[PDB]
C-alpha cells in the first residue's frame, strides 16, 4: 500500500476587533491544504446589533468563501463559534481575509483559526 | 484518479535491473542400485557379456 | 548490488526417445529451463528514548537496551518471513490426524521418489545430504532431509506407539544416545526431526490455523509469490471433504527457501533528537525471501512448473 | 500530569472521477487515529442526476461507514462539501474506499481528504 | 541494608514496525520495563521453659532441645512461605484427572512455547537451563525446567503406563 | 522390528535402521530400489500402462 501524504501542518491564528473593513488574516502558500477554518466570537454582541462578518479570500470580489456570520445576537450560543464546511487547496499564494460590515458594536472580537497542511509530500508504504 | 493507493510491489520499480543466476543448477540427483549389480564376472546379478 | 535475483534450474528429460531406425526428429526432446525471481523487501523498527535526565534517573541504558531489543526483533522478523514463505500454498502435503512415524516415513519416501498426497507422480526432492552406503555389497544411496515439526506435532509424535518402539530399538542399538533423555526427537530414517516451535507474537515457530490472515500475510513479499494460502485458508481447503484447528510442519530438502541480497541488518543511532536530550535507535533490513518454486521459462507444462521444489507439507490437528 | 500522545500526523488526499465502481483511496496503517474524513465534489452535477457516492471501507460489505452523498443537484452548498462525523482507530491495515453508483453525470470529480495520526506515542509532561 | 527490593524485566519488542520507505516515526516501538516490589516480612517462634527445678528433674536440656526444634520449625516455615507464594493464584495451569507423562510433556511444551491451558497466548517461560545441542547437523535449543509434584501426584505418575 | 532387535543385541547390522536402510535378512541384502516413474528407474508396479512397460 503505497501513497503520498502531506506530513507538515501549521495552525495559524489571527484576531481582529470587528471594525469595518477587511483584514489580511492568514497567509497560505501554493499547494496548502486548508483542512480547517474556524471563527470564534469573543465578546458580548449587543442585542439588535446587525453586524455581519464573512471570511474568504481577498482576490475574490465576495469575501465569503469560508464563513458568513449574521445576526450575532439571536442564537448567540451557536453563533459564538462557526466552522467552515469547505476544504481548500491553494493553487497560488492566498490571503484569507475577513470582511466585516454594518459594525455597530464594542468589545466584540473575532479569532480565526486556520489549520492547513503544507505542500510537501512523502511516500508512505503500509 | 491522482493520488490513489497503488498496490505495485517492488517488481514494478523501473530503477531495478534483474540479475540472472550465474549457473543453471541441475534438477537431477538420484543414483540407482543397479550400477553396483552390473559387472562382467559370472557371479554378478546383471552380467555383462563382452561381444566384440 | 542487491538487485532482484533470478536463479534457474534445468529440468531433466522425460521423453520417450526414438526407437531402432526412426529419426530423431520424430520425437525431439525439450530442454525445459525454469526460473524464479526474488525481489527484496525493506522492513525495520525504531525506539525513541526519554529525556537524558530521565534515563539516568530510571537507570535505563537506552542505547544498549534498544540495540539488544531491536536485534532480537530483527532476527525474529527474518525468521518469520522465512517460515511464512516456507508455509503458504503447499503444492505437496500429507494430512494426518495425529503425527506418527508412519506419516514421517510416508513423507520421506514421497520425497525420495517423487509423489503427492494423492499417490501421484511429482518429482524427486533433492535432499540436504545424499550419500553412497553399502548394504552388504550393494551400493545404495541414502538421503537426509530435514523435518520441521510444530510443537503440537512433536507432542503427538512422542505419544506414538511406533515412535516408542523405534526409541527402544535405538536404545538396544545405541546411536541417538541422549534424545529421549533430553526430550528431543532425534533422527528418523537418516532425517533429523526437529520441534521447530509454535508461532507467537514474540518469536518464530511453525504456524497453525489459529493465526489471523493479515498477521500471516504481512510476512509474505507479495512480489516473490504467486498465490497466497494462509494456514486458516489452508484449513478451510482441507475442510472441504470437523472444526479442529490444523498444525503445519514441513519436510524440507536442499534449498527449499531462497534468500537473495544481504541478510545483514543496519543500525541507525540518532543521538540528536530534541537537541540532544532524547535519542532514536532504528534497525532496518533489505532482504528477499522466497519459497523455492520455479516457473516455466517459455511455456511448457512440467512437474516442476508451479510446484514447491523441496517442500512437502505435514499437516496434523493441533491438540 | 503525564500522558501519552500522538505526535505524527498525515493528510492523505485522493481524487476519483465519479464513474461507477469502487476506488482504493486512502491507506490506513494499523493503530492509526482518523480525525477527519471529508469529501468535496468538484464539478457541476446536472439536475435530474442519480449519482450516489459512499465513502467507507473495502473490508465491509456496505461501503458507507464514513460518508454518504446523494442528490448532488439539490442545494449546491450542502452537497459540495461533506465532512464525516466519525473518528476511527484502525485495528488493522485498512483501505478507505469510495463506491459510486447510479452515475449519470459528466466531468464531476471527488476529492477525499483524510487527516489521520500515526500509531506512535510519546510521553508528555504538563 | 535489606530494604524493599524492586527487580525489573525488559519486555520483548512486538509491533509491526515500518516497511519500505515509511519513516521510523510512523511506528515507534515501546521499550517496556516491568517491575516488582518485594517487601520483607518478620516472623518467628518461641519456646518457654518450666522452673529450673523441673528442667533438671526431667533431665531436659532446654536450651539445646528448644533450639534444634525451633530451627526445624523455622526451616519448615520459610519453605511454606516459598510454597504458598509459589502456589497462590495460578495465571497459567493445567488440570488433569491423574498425573501422567502426557500432561507433564504438555506442560513442558506449554512452558517452552508460551501457551496457556486453553491454548491462549503467553510468553515463553525462561528455563532453569537452556542449551544448544546438535541433532544430525541442526542445532536445537533444549530446555530444562523443574516439576514439583506432591506425593499423590508422584504416585499417579508411577502408575502410568507411558511412565 | 524384532529381527532388528536381535541384530542390535548381537551388534551386527549396524546402522541399517538409523539410516533408514533395510540391511541383511538371512545373508541376503534387502534393498529399496525405488519406484518406477517417468524420470528414473525403480521397481515397477501395476499402475504402469502396458505400452509404457512394453516399450
Amino acid at each position: 500500500m503505497k501513497q503520498k501524504v502531506h506530513s507538515v501542518s501549521y495552525l495559524a491564528k489571527a484576531e481582529f476587533k470587528f471594525n469595518n473593513g477587511v483584514y489580511n488574516l492568514v497567509a497560505l502558500p501554493s499547494g496548502a491544504e486548508v483542512v480547517k477554518v474556524s471563527l470564534e466570537v469573543v465578546g458580548n454582541p449587543i442585542a439588535t446589533s446587525t453586524t455581519s462578518v464573512s471570511v474568504g479570500f481577498e482576490d475574490e470580489t465576495t469575501k465569503n468563501y469560508f464563513l458568513t456570520l449574521d445576526n450575532l445576537a439571536v442564537d448567540d450560543a451557536s453563533k459564538k463559534h462557526t466552522t467552515s464546511a469547505k476544504d481548500y487547496t491553494a493553487t497560488s499564494n492566498k490571503v484569507v481575509v475577513a470582511e466585516v460590515k454594518n459594525a455597530n458594536d464594542n468589545n466584540v472580537k473575532g479569532v480565526l483559526r486556520v489549520l492547513y497542511f503544507l505542500p510537501s509530500v512523502i511516500e508512505v508504504e503500509y | 484518479k491522482l493520488n490513489n493507493i497503488n498496490f505495485n510491489n517492488i517488481s514494478n520499480n523501473l530503477n531495478l535491473g534483474i540479475e540472472v543466476g550465474r549457473e543453471i543448477q541441475n534438477a537431477s540427483w538420484i543414483k540407482s542400485p543397479f550400477f553396483s549389480i552390473t559387472g562382467t564376472g559370472a557371479d554378478r546379478g546383471v552380467r555383462l557379456f563382452s561381444v566384440a | 548490488s542487491q538487485q532482484p535475483f533470478r536463479p534457474r534450474i534445468k529440468a531433466q528429460l522425460s521423453g520417450s526417445g526414438v526407437s531402432g531406425n526412426t529419426d530423431f526428429e520424430a520425437n525431439y526432446d525439450n530442454l525445459e529451463i525454469l526460473s524464479q525471481t526474488i525481489y527484496p523487501d525493506a522492513f525495520g523498527n525504531s525506539l525513541r528514548s526519554k529525556i537524558k535526565a530521565y534515563s539516568e534517573l530510571e537507570r535505563i541504558d537506552f542505547i544498549k537496551e534498544s540495540v539488544d531489543s531491536l536485534t532480537t526483533w530483527m532476527n525474529e522478523e527474518r525468521d518469520k518471513r522465512i517460515v511464512a514463505s516456507l508455509t503458504n500454498d503447499f503444492t505437496n502435503y500429507l494430512y494426518t490426524q495425529t503425527m506418527n512415524v508412519a506419516t514421517i516415513r510416508k513423507a520421506i519416501f514421497h520425497a525420495r521418489n517423487g509423489l503427492k498426497g494423492d499417490n501421484s507422480k511429482a518429482f524427486p526432492i533433492k535432499p540436504i545430504r545424499a550419500t553412497m552406503q553399502s548394504v552388504g555389497n550393494v551400493m545404495v544411496q541414502n538421503t537426509s532431509y530435514i523435518i520441521l515439526l510444530d510443537s503440537y506435532q512433536a507432542n503427538q509424535l512422542k505419544a506414538d506407539s511406533e515412535f516408542k518402539e523405534l526409541r527402544k530399538l535405538y536404545a538396544f542399538a545405541g546411536e541417538d544416545k541422549g534424545m529421549l533423555y533430553s526430550g528431543l526427537l532425534g533422527v528418523i530414517d537418516n532425517c533429523p526431526v526437529i520441534d521447530a516451535g509454535v508461532w507467537n507474537k514474540f518469536n518464530v515457530g511453525m504456524p497453525n490455523s489459529s493465526i489471523s490472515d493479515s498477521d500471516f500475510m504481512r510476512y509474505l513479499n507479495k512480489a516473490n509469490v504467486s498465490s497466497i494460502v494462509t494456514p486458516r485458508q489452508f484449513k478451510e481447503k482441507l475442510n472441504q471433504e470437523i472444526n479442529k484447528e490444523i498444525s503445519i510442519g514441513c519436510l524440507i530438502g536442499a534449498s527449499a527457501v531462497l534468500l537473495a541480497g544481504s541478510k545483514e541488518t543496519r543500525f541507525y543511532i540518532d543521538e540528536t533528537v530534541d537537541a540532544g536530550r532524547k535519542s532514536l535507535v532504528g534497525v532496518d533490513c533489505l532482504l528477499g525471501v522466497s519459497k523455492a518454486r520455479y516457473q516455466s521459462t517459455d511455456g511448457v507444462v512440467t512437474p516442476y512448473d508451479n510446484q514447491d521444489y523441496a517442500v512437502i507439507g505435514l499437516v496434523s490437528d493441533m491438540e
